[PDB]
RNA sequence: GUUUGACCUCAAACAGGUAGGAGUACCCGCUGAACUUAAGCAUAUCAAUAAGCGGAGGAAAAGAAACCAACCGGGAUUGCCUUAGUAACGGCGAGUGAAGCGGCAAAAGCUCAAAUUUGAAAUCUGGUACCUUCGGUGCCCGAGUUGUAAUUUGGAGAGGGCA
RNA sequence: UUUGUAAAGUGCCUUCGAAGAGUCGAGUUGUUUGGGAAUGCAGCUCUAAGUGGGUGGAAAUUCAUCUAAAGCUAAAUAUUGG
RNA sequence: GAGUCUAACGUCUAUGCGAGUGUUUGGGUAAACCAUACGCGUAAUGAAAGUGAGCGUAGGUUGGGGCCUCGCAAGAGGUGC
RNA sequence: CAAAAGUGAUGUUGACGCAAUGUGAUUUCUGCCCAGUGCUCGAAUGUCAAAGUGAAGAAAUUCAACCAAGCGCGGGUAAACG
RNA sequence: GUUGAGCUUGACUCUAGUUUGACAUUGUGAAGAGACAUAGAGGGUGUAGAAUAAGUGGGAGCUUCGGCGCCAGUGAAAUAC
């Protein structure tokens, strides 16, 4: 058989796109450890969209030269960031929606967006629109903390993370569905991946091993295990429960 | 001999001194790179027997080698075919890893020519050989008969052909029984 | 260093360096130190610490203790050879022939050893 | 088992009347085995009817069994003999045939009469397990006294041990070494692993305590 | 604080000389295959070479014993004639296939240590300071004589000085 | 000129000397068709002695023979752009 | 322009010279002449316990005789190379 | 998922999502099965790699050969195949 | 055609991959739980039989505090040491 489409992922022409055009998608910069009245903390400036996220963001000023020229500080968009209200940070910070501050300082059952989870990453969890995680691993969880990430599963965290308290801005992808597919293709150019899809049974067993038969059906198997090769591993990857 | 503070240690590296000392001197090399200098030698006893009647120009550099065997690409696409070469770490070859260390310093510092080397132990990262390099300008060395030839132009890249002890083993030199066919060069008898 | 086994004090370490114009003859160099030993031509051995590489100086606390002179550690090399009065900065030295200092030289050797 | 104290465990034991408790009679020395790791199965089961070169020794109360000139030779030695009718006469009751397993140790049975023995006299001779030697009608019974010393039983049967005698106080310690080593030799080298299977043996006198080697 | 120095690691600018490239064949080394044959057949075999890259020179390139003979005897490398399809290997199938001995040509031999641990009068060196123009002056790294011997151990074989 | 310096020959007196370890090769592989398979030869990793060690296609054993692990060297010869 | 200037084996033509002959590199009187290293159809055969066959020379069957060992020279086994 | 390895996409997206597969807005609904095979889950209990017998004297030396998993067995499950 | 390529299955040969275990590079104290070597140390039934019966063979324990296969008897098997 030929080269399967899932193998063409690591490199490719379809795997190139605009990188430096992207002004700064939503990490978090240096923002003051202290809050001895605060040093590096200020107001929100502009509201600008970075490509990659598919949601509005913002610019912020602190104590440092940030309106135009210095290209870095992008601030996490909560409803409704704009000119004339302050952000605060620090360790033992003031707990408000729109303030970036620790997980340790917030009590159990606070919703948080743009949150770290490994030992430092600037900003990982829930950067775009709609998204948020839920910190519920303090109190009888004594030393090592735990964000219970939104499905059901795990993640052990030491001290770990800062993040903005709240639910993030937007809400118009699940809350409001689209209309057509060329307007959906605006996703797959700010992200690098093939689009759309053709059926596995419709493709030849040559090009993808889910084909086979004059009366078309699945040739090999739909459930394939985790430890497998490239063309071998397709379909539902380890169907733990069917149905 | 009297130098059983180098010799006793160099032959028996298993001793209490060098399994401690070469642990902290391989640690020293985990910081350092392709080439790096050494002061007066680590084993100056074998260094003098090779050729280290000193002067500046007579330097010594510790150099790394490679990992794997004789590496080639991995089988992408097919795996079978005619399986003449299947493995990624397949064959070895004639030359020792002395030569590998010697030409990495040899073509970087082109002016400084290769004499001969010895091993100074290793870690799990690479093997390390200390290459003694000479200088072709350096006199006293040119006034010595022992190092006259090495300075004059024919004895540039002694490793690349077969003049250095390691490059002798690329042709056919050890004195013994089947030295009759493999007397001169390997291509003179033509691989027999 | 890992060289120094038993040690002397710093104030008397200086007084060991200038053990050349107060005895008579002195040889210099760490070869001539290990050379010194059998027939007891070396009396005081002046072990410097600061000698590169350290493989040279690890002879001196061992070899010179087997066949056996009472050595003593000088403070450093930089004012060892200078206080002998040679050319260069001597890596070690030994006191060979004694002048008047035998009784004084006895408390250069036997303080450490 | 060692070849070290093979003389010594005979010598000191049989020497004193402190270890062994010497009675009225001449204490008859044996050597039993100690065959650990042996399975009473097919393979490891030894049996036979061999003999040791200086003779194992036992005699005591001897019975003869024969007709005709066997009876004449028997009582010319001084040992009494059963005939065919007298063989039945022990068997027809309880006590006398079980008492034939007791104190009557050595046995002779003549040619035609040997094959009569294991039909009547047999189930009573289970433990203890005495049986006559191969004696014909032409053999001399006085010269067969040393043959009933010599030919001893070898049976593993139920257990692991094979008890055979080595001598007595009639022998010296020297002779008894070349009886002890002979016993072990028969069992050991036929079944591999050998001397790690053969455990801790002591030479029993009669009344002779532990002196294992 | 503060006063005075040696080796490891290990720089940048002015200013005599010195050099680039165009080319063929011959050789050594390295990443290093294959069309093919046993009518085919994955491991015999095209083969350590092509092709590509590196290295040395005017010849390249080799070599003076950790050798053969076989108790009779001899003594480097290299080329040629005898040799050898012998002695072995491979579905013992294609195929591949030495050594020793005699003769001919042209045949001379040497650099390193009681290892090394190495330091000064002087010899004497790589780098480098002052003088500031290759001439004069100075220090450290250092090579053996030498100032002067050991270390770890041993023998009756044999060497060295002086003229 | 005996060259105020370097070597040899000749002649005399007096007296006693050595060794190069990542190599020898090794658990295992291999540059070698590993087959009982020398040698050439050292990937991953470690690793040996100078009256002692090594070559000679199995080993115990015996006889003849050589002394590495640093280094150099003329010709018989190969070949062309002009 | 379509069976051929390589080159091995085997009958045979011609043939200096033959029971010993004929070489080669090369020398050199130079296509001559001299030298004679050395060849010339070439070893049976026993799963594991030797001999070396006259260019190479064996097989089948049998008599005589030399040598060694064990044991009671009762007799057994090779020597038949 | 690419690459010999360094180094990256996936991705300054993050489950309110990323992707492989099944699929198709609308509107009323959805009965039944553990033999056979895959994926997943579980521990009562069965198997698989490190002995030692033999040669120095007219018949009396020495050293190289059994323990784990998947499996068996037991438990979960049919938008994985049936 | 003892044809070529694309291209296939739990046939079979084999490999990148995948998965589990072991060793070197690579140091240092307590508490709890095993194995070997064993100084030492023990867990049992069919009836009759004085009485609480697995062996094995030599063949003989009736007392300086104290028996029941000597003798004599019971039993499927019958002392001691």
């Amino acid at each position: 058989g030929r080269v399967i489409r899932n193998q063409r992922k690591g490199a490719g022409s379809i795997f190139t796109s605009h990188t430096r055009l992207r002004q700064g998608a939503a990490k978090l910069r240096t923002l003051d450890y202290a809050e001895r009245h605060g040093y590096i903390r200020g107001i929100v400036k502009q509201i600008v969209h970075d490509s990659g996220r598919g949601a509005p963001l913002a610019k912020v000023v602190f104590r440092d030269p940030y309106k135009y020229r210095l290209r870095e500080e992008i601030f996490i968009a909560n409803e409704g960031v704009h000119t004339g209200q302050f952000i605060y940070a620090g360790k033992k910070a003031s707990l408000n929606v729109g303030n970036v501050l620790p997980l340790g300082s917030v009590p159990e059952g606070t919703i948080v967006s743009n949150v770290e989870e490994k030992p430092g990453d600037r900003g990982a969890l829930a950067r775009a629109s709609g998204n948020y995680v839920i910190i519920i691993g303090h109190n009888p969880d004594e030393n090592k903390t735990r964000v219970r990430l939104p499905s059901g599963a795990k993640k052990v965290i030491s001290s770990d993370a800062r993040g903005v308290i709240g639910v993030i801005a937007g809400g118009g992808r699940v809350d409001k569905p689209l209309l057509k597919a060329g307007r959906a293709f605006h996703k797959y150019r700010l992200k690098r991946n093939s689009w759309p899809k053709t059926r596995g049974v419709a493709m030849n067993p040559v090009d993808h091993p889910h084909g086979g038969g004059n009366h078309q059906h699945i040739g090999k198997a739909s459930t394939i295990s985790r430890g497998a090769v490239s063309g071998q591993k397709a379909g539902l990857i380890a169907a733990r429960r069917t149905g | 001999g009297a130098y059983k503070y180098l010799e006793e240690l160099q032959r028996k590296k298993q001793s209490d001194v060098l399994r401690f000392l070469q642990r902290v001197r391989v640690w020293e090399y985990r910081q350092k790179n392709v080439i790096h200098r050494a002061a007066r030698p680590t084993r100056p006893d074998k260094a003098r027997r090779l050729g280290y009647k000193a002067k500046q120009g007579f330097v010594i550099y510790r150099v790394r080698v490679r990992r794997g065997n004789r590496k080639r690409p991995v089988p992408k696409g097919a795996t079978y075919g005619k399986p003449t070469n299947q493995g990624v770490n397949e064959l070895k070859y004639q030359r020792s890893l002395r030569a590998t260390a010697e030409e990495r310093v040899g073509r970087r510092a082109a002016n400084l020519r290769v004499l001969n080397s010895y091993w100074v132990n290793q870690d799990s990262t690479y093997k390390y050989f200390e290459v003694i390099l000479v200088d072709p300008q350096h006199k006293a060395i040119r006034r010595d008969a022992r190092y006259n030839w090495i300075c004059d132009p024919v004895h540039k890249h002694r490793e690349a052909r077969g003049l250095t002890a390691t490059g002798k083993k690329s042709r056919g030199i050890n004195k013994g029984h089947k030295f009759n066919n493999t007397k001169a060069g390997r291509r003179k008898t033509w691989k027999r | 260093e890992r060289l120094t086994k038993e040690a002397a004090a710093v104030a008397e370490g200086k007084s060991k360096q200038d053990a050349s114009p107060k005895p008579y003859a002195v040889k210099y160099g760490l070869n001539h130190v290990v050379a010194l030993i059998e027939n007891k031509k070396a009396k005081l051995v002046l072990i410097a610490n600061d000698v590169d590489p350290i493989e040279l100086v690890v002879f001196l606390p061992a070899l010179c203790k087997k066949m056996g002179v009472p050595y003593a550690i000088v403070k450093g090399k930089a004012r060892l050879g200078t206080l002998v009065n040679q050319k260069t900065s001597a890596v070690a030295a030994l006191t060979e022939v004694r002048a008047e200092d035998e009784a004084a030289l006895a408390k250069l050797v036997s303080t450490i050893d | 088992i060692t070849s070290s104290q093979v003389r010594e465990h005979v010598k000191e034991l049989l020497k004193y009347s402190n270890e062994t408790k010497k009675r009225n009679f001449l204490e008859t020395v044996e050597l039993q085995v100690g065959l650990k790791n042996y399975d009473p199965q097919r393979d490891k089961r030894f049996s036979g009817s061999l003999k040791l070169p200086n003779c194992p020794r036992p005699n005591m109360s001897i019975c003869i069994f024969g007709d005709a000139f066997d009876v004449d030779r028997a009582k010319s030695c001084g040992v009494d003999a059963m005939s065919v009718d007298d063989l039945k006469k022990l068997n027809k009751n309880k006590k006398l045939i079980k008492k034939l397993s007791k104190k009557y140790n050595a046995f002779i049975a003549s040619e035609v009469l040997i094959k009569q023995v294991p039909r009547l006299l047999g189930p009573q001779l289970s433990k203890a397990g005495k049986f006559p030697t191969p004696v014909s009608h032409n053999d001399d019974l006085y010269g067969k006294v040393t043959d009933v010393r010599s030919t001893i039983k070898f049976q593993l049967k139920k257990v692991l041990c094979l008890a055979v005698a080595v001598g007595n106080v009639e022998m010296e310690e020297d002779v008894l070494v070349n009886q002890i080593l002979m016993s072990v030799n028969f069992f050991v080298s036929l079944l591999k692993k050998n001397w790690q299977n053969v455990g801790s043996l002591v030479v029993k006198s009669s009344m002779g305590p532990a002196f294992r080697l």
